[PDB]
């Protein structure tokens, strides 16, 4: 039950596709949602940008039950083929009961500053009697792609986890016409050591 | 669907900054913060599910 009635994130997926040759296709998921405990949002204010339109400014600007914290264990165990063209992309699907203009902003934040902001505009599509906004194979920034490569060459995962300490992503979906916050998803990462695959905990953000 | 990406000028430098904060903390000159392990966070935050 992630998201409000205004807009509900049902699917999230960051992936690497590889085409070694015309007969060979490979897809690797780094993280995936869609295939609750609460956290005091003030504890994670020292990890996200709290300036104009910051995780703090938005908290009071819109509904508090639209704010979520996700801890990802990313799956980095993927053999990056050196002879194959590779698409690094992000597919996210949001389902709503109302038709509104939807703008999704994905910001990669290092320390307290967001290095890269990507703004995607989506429109309601009527499927199975509801309005669905879906971003299809959206390309990740060169920053994210380089970041994954730089992580890979680290010798140990505890080193990977250490650099991820100061890495966060803030995902804010907003009604463009009303500027109302529809969904806000604050993202924190370790590297999954699980053989089975990537894991993820979702927490509702609260204040006290 | 329009994907406009906003990049600040020192992205790749910062990317290195993210790393050599760990790989040589002294020659880093990076903001400092409380590690997540030491924050008031649920126990789950560091034990992945099964």
């Amino acid at each position: 039950s992630i998201g409000t009635t205004k807009l509900r994130l049902v699917e999230f997926s960051a992936f690497l596709e590889q085409q070694r040759d015309p007969d060979s296709y490979n897809k690797h998921l780094f993280v995936h949602i869609g295939h609750l405990e609460s956290v005091d949002i003030r504890q994670i204010y020292d990890k996200f940008p709290e300036k104009k339109g910051g995780l703090k400014e938005l908290f009071g600007k819109g509904p508090q039950n639209a704010f979520f914290l996700v801890k990802f264990w990313a799956d980095l165990n993927c053999n990056i083929q050196d002879d194959a063209g590779a698409f690094y992309g992000v597919t996210s699907q949001y389902e709503s009961s109302e038709n509104m203009t939807v703008t999704c902003s994905t910001k990669v934040c290092s320390f307290g500053k967001q290095v890269v902001e990507k703004v995607e505009t989506e429109y309601a599509r009527f499927e199975n009697g509801r309005f669905v906004y879906r971003i299809n194979r959206s390309p990740m920034c060169e920053y994210m792609i380089n970041f994954i490569h730089k992580l890979k060459h680290l010798p140990e995962k505890y080193m990977m986890n250490s650099v991820l300490e100061n890495f966060t992503i803030l995902l804010v979906v907003t009604n463009r016409d009303t500027q109302e916050t529809l969904l806000c998803m604050a993202c924190v990462f370790e590297v999954s050591n699980s053989e089975h695959g990537a894991q993820h905990h979702i927490y509702r953000l609260v204040k006290d | 669907g329009h994907q406009i990406v906003h990049v600040r000028g020192d992205s790749e430098t910062d990317l290195e900054a993210l790393f050599n904060a760990v790989m040589n903390p002294k020659t880093a000159n990076v903001p400092q913060t409380v590690p997540m392990r030491l924050r008031k966070l649920p126990d789950s935050f560091f034990k992945p599910p099964e």
